[PDB]
RNA sequence: CCUGUCAAACUCCAAACUUACAGACGCCGUUUGACGCGGGGAUUCCGGUGCGCGGGGUA
RNA sequence: AGUGCAAGAGCAAAAGAUAGCUUGACAGUGUUCUUCCCAACGAGGAACGCUGACGCGAAAGCGUGGUCUAGCGAACCAAUU
RNA sequence: UUAGGCGGCCACAGCGGUGGGGUUGCCUCCCGUACCCAUCCCGAACACGGAAGAUAAGCCCACCAGCGUUCCGGGGAGUACUGGAGUGCGCGAGCCUCUGGGAAACCCGGUUCGCCGCCACC
């Protein structure tokens, strides 16, 4: 399971990789969504990669994460182990962040919005002209990468 | 085999043994074909039937099982060719095969020649083929005279083991009357 | 295995080339059969534009025909090594030609499964010079 | 006419003979030189002109580096010297010039250039390790004939 | 293009490789469509009658009957529906 | 035999890629009716630029 | 190679050659595609049917002109069946 | 299939080569022209009639790789080329990095001297 975040804007991009984003429910700068890792799902963040970051995130950030950005479908009710517990098929924010890394479940499945619309990098990110192994911050990063990238954004 | 853009033939057009153009003709009017080929001692009927994997024969006749039924005379001849189609034919319509078109694959069409004997022979067993009956040789040919005659032209006997001195076409009419006949065990 | 390997004449073909006919009667005497007419092909200079007409005649004699003819035609001329094909073959000359074959010939001229036949079985000029040499006359 | 309007690779391949009438002769007197009856296996020093850009090069340059070139070879080594150079490329691209505004502007054929990637061998030559360094002056004087900036590279020639 | 006709540009598509050429085998030209199943539609150089508008070589298109011994096959050219006649010779079964 | 070079109107080879159809996933639609169909009203048929691929031309 | 003529393409027990026979270069009426990719538009063209009447072939079958893509023309008026 | 017929795929099947096989069996070569039929001339072929001989052709069985072909390994080569991205480099023609794909020639070693279907048959 990746976490895909959206780093750069619809402006110019090939309409063909814009749709794909949609697809994949971002519809917004730093918008970010959990997809499993298929091979139907691969093309697309393939396809997707140069305006994206992702990568498999650890349990911690994860929980991290859904605890504070994690919405209904519908509604402002805040999403906490309690909201988990009495909507979800488990107990707490930790066993549904097992399940999606997992993939055993989707966001959606339990009730959840498809995203996560997560806060701008706090220190800034290391730029979108650039990949991971450039010292940039766009394409596939590690599990401490995304980790560190999507706390900031927390 | 000279180079890479070398043409070899399909392999029985190599063999020489498959008129390709004559059997997309053959083909194109959906029914099975009743084929007609000859041995310098034998004669075969069949009745061949398109398939996925290649052609399906439902039904034939050799002119060897002939004796089968009581015939101790030769078997490349006249009377061996028509009685030879009767048979594979009254097989063909045991089978369910009601209509036919005759391939004679590479022989002529040369009239009175026993691919159409095997035709004739054929058709009276009950089966339906497009012919043209000015083309089949005269009865008495078909029943063996013409051979008769020339052992008529005797001095010494025509067969060398002795089936009989001056032949018999009307052993050609026993075993005919006894394949039209019911009883017979195709 | 040497019944079905001895060489024989498959036919004797006798032809005059002219250009423009009343030679066919001769050959049909001193061969016994009916000659054909020889068309000739592609438009020539030497006043021959026209592609279809009778240019010479010939003969194809097979058999008895071939021998009774050979007999009293090979003592008219002095054969050579040289006069003979790579297939064993040999023409002298009005012009007398000499095919010569071993026994199943027909596998190649027949309509069904017809088949070239193989270099072993192939006549050879060797094994022709002997075969002629070895019937009334001599070689080189 | 400068080399600027025709050293770039900025057209199609344009050799097709069979299309195209009038193409004026080649300047290139020879492919080979030295002593072409020998073979370059014979030398034990083997050196090469190579190419650094990617250019296209008319046969007039082709002519005028070349002869520079091989005539040191020969007021160094004789009319007979030992040795053996060879310009391996051949001028099959067929240029043309627009010589009326810009209306049917397809130019008249005015000549012909060879087509050379970069890091390719222009010249080689074989010499003995006596000769190594008038072949290698040789050389150039050829590259300042021809538009691209290029290497001097010694092939068979651990005599350093 | 230079000009219109309906074999233009198709040096390509209409000609057979080396190997390809010659009269080809008879099965394919007698086979027996069912309506419904999917066929691709594609000109046998080889022959010459039964071909559709070279333009729609590559459909891969639906037998939705047939006109004497030529199929009926319904296509959809960009957004536009057509029927198009052709015989076996230049079809094959998909999948 | 050896040795030196090529092709927009060459090809024994041969991509990336584009493309027909189908299944799957995704997204979307069945009160926001999608897809498709019929009818009313247009405007429009001087375009330009960057990037990629070009063709002409020294540019 | 040949296959009337550009070019590209097709063709070998043939689509080429020779021989013989024949007039389907036929009447009526359609389907579809093309013309005009997508996407509406005429004449013209092609492939594929049905009906009628025929030719050749043992027969399957082939023949709606020439192996395929150029060789074409509205309304009004006239002549013709 | 101890030799047959009709095929599908249409060279992995081609080219070339070696060895083996047939008393009433099979296929042939083979013998022979009264008939059906046949040759612009030839029973050569086509057609018909038939068994004295033969396994030399063909054919079938076993096999050989030199040429051609198919596929595979290792090398060439993740090279050549390339879809997506870049405030990376270069005076510039152009190049580079990241991401997703990925040859061809050729060399070397294997594979390939058909596979399969239906019918008939000591
Ligand atoms: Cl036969
Ligand atoms: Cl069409
Ligand atoms: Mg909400
Ligand atoms: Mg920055
Ligand atoms: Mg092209
Ligand atoms: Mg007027
Ligand atoms: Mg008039
Ligand atoms: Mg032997
Ligand atoms: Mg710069
Ligand atoms: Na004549
Ligand atoms: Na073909
Ligand atoms: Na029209
Ligand atoms: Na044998
Ligand atoms: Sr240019
Ligand atoms: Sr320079
Ligand atoms: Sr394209
Ligand atoms: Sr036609
Ligand atoms: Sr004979
Ligand atoms: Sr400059
Ligand atoms: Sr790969």
């Amino acid at each position: 399971m990746h976490a895909l975040v959206q780093l750069r804007g619809e402006v110019n991009m090939h309409t063909d990789i814009q749709d794909t984003l949609e697809m994949l429910n971002i519809h917004h700068v730093n918008h970010c969504t959990l997809v499993p890792e298929t091979d139907a799902y691969r093309g697309m963040v393939a396809k997707v990669n140069d305006f994206v970051a992702f990568g498999e995130p650890s349990q911690e950030t994860l929980e991290t994460v859904l605890a504070t950005r994690a919405e209904p479908l519908e509604g402002d009710a805040d999403v906490d182990d309690e909201w988990v517990a009495e909507h979800t098929d488990y107990d707490d924010i930790s066993g549904l962040a097992f399940a999606l890394l997992s993939e055993e479940t989707t966001l959606r499945e339990q009730g959840l919005s498809p995203t996560l619309r997560l806060h701008p990098p706090r220190g800034g990110h290391d730029g979108v002209k650039h990949p991971v192994k450039e010292g940039g911050q766009l394409g596939k990063h590690d599990t401490e990468g995304i980790d560190d990238l999507l706390e900031a954004m927390r | 085999a000279t180079g890479p853009r070398y043409k070899v033939p399909m392999r029985r057009r190599r063999e020489a043994r498959t008129d390709y153009h004559q059997r997309l003709r053959l083909l194109k009017s959906g029914k099975p074909r009743l084929v007609a080929r000859k041995s310098n001692k034998h004669v075969r009927a069949q009745l061949v039937t398109l398939g996925p994997n290649g052609d399906d024969t439902l039904a034939s006749a050799h002119s060897s099982d002939l004796a089968e039924y009581g015939w101790e005379a030769p078997t490349g001849n006249m009377p061996s060719a028509y009685l030879t189609g009767l048979l594979a034919g009254l097989r063909a319509q045991e089978a369910g095969v009601e209509e036919a078109v005759l391939d004679i694959g590479l022989n002529s069409p040369t009239p009175g020649s026993k691919v159409f004997a095997i035709q004739e022979g054929a058709i009276d067993a009950g089966l339906d083929i497009p012919h043209n009956d000015d083309v089949l040789a005269d009865w008495q040919r078909t029943r063996g005279a013409h051979i008769a005659e020339y052992d008529e032209q005797l001095e010494e006997p025509l067969y060398s083991g002795d089936f009989d001195a001056a032949d018999l076409p009307e052993h050609f009419d026993e075993l005919r009357e006894t394949l039209l006949d019911g009883d017979i065990e195709l | 295995f040497h019944e079905m390997r001895e060489p024989r004449i498959e036919k004797v073909v006798v032809h005059m080339g002219i250009g423009h006919a009343n030679a066919e009667d001769i050959l049909g005497e001193i061969t016994g059969q009916m000659p054909v007419r020889t068309k000739a092909k592609r438009t020539v200079g030497e006043f021959d534009i026209r592609e279809g007409d009778p240019i010479g005649a010939k003969v194809t004699l097979r058999d008895e025909m071939a021998e009774e003819f050979l007999q009293t035609a090979l003592p008219l001329a002095e054969l050579a090594t040289s006069q003979f094909d790579d297939t064993g073959n040999f023409s002298f000359g009005l012009d007398v030609t000499v095919n010569l074959v071993r026994p199943g010939y027909r596998v190649a001229k027949r309509d069904k499964a017809s088949r070239s036949i193989p270099t072993k079985h192939r006549l050879n000029p060797a094994d022709a010079v002997a075969f002629i040499e070895s019937t009334y006359d001599v070689e080189v | 006419k400068p080399a600027s309007m025709y050293r770039d690779i900025d057209k199609p391949a344009y050799t097709r003979r069979e299309y195209i009438t009038g193409i004026p002769g080649s300047k290139i007197a020879q492919h080979k030189m030295g002593r072409k009856q020998k073979d370059a296996d014979d030398y034990p020093v083997q050196i090469s002109l190579i190419v650094e850009e990617t250019v296209q090069l008319r046969h007039g340059s082709l002519e005028a580096s070349r002869l520079s070139a091989n005539r040191h070879l020969i007021k160094e080594l004789g009319e007979e010297g030992d040795y053996k150079m060879t310009l391996r490329k051949f001028p099959h691209q067929v240029l043309r010039e627009n010589k009326d505004g810009m209306r049917a502007a397809f130019g008249k054929i005015v000549g012909t250039a060879a087509r050379v990637q970069a890091g390719e061998q222009l010249f080689t030559a074989y010499c003995n390790v006596e000769d190594a360094e008038h072949v290698k002056e040789a050389f150039r004087r050829a590259y300042n004939k021809i538009t691209p900036s290029c290497r001097i590279d010694s092939s068979p020639a651990g005599n350093a | 293009p230079s000009s219109n006709g309906p074999l233009e540009g198709t040096r390509g598509k209409l000609k057979n490789k080396p190997r390809d050429r010659g009269t080809s085998p008879p099965q394919r030209a007698v086979e027996e469509f069912d309506d419904g199943e999917k066929v691709h539609l594609k000109i046998d150089p080889s022959v010459p009658n039964g071909r559709f508008h070279p333009r729609f070589d590559g459909q891969t298109g639906t037998v939705e009957g047939k006109q004497g011994d030529a199929y009926k096959v319904d296509i959809v050219d960009g957004g536009k529906e057509k029927t198009i006649i052709v015989t076996a010779a230049h079809l094959r079964r998909q999948e």
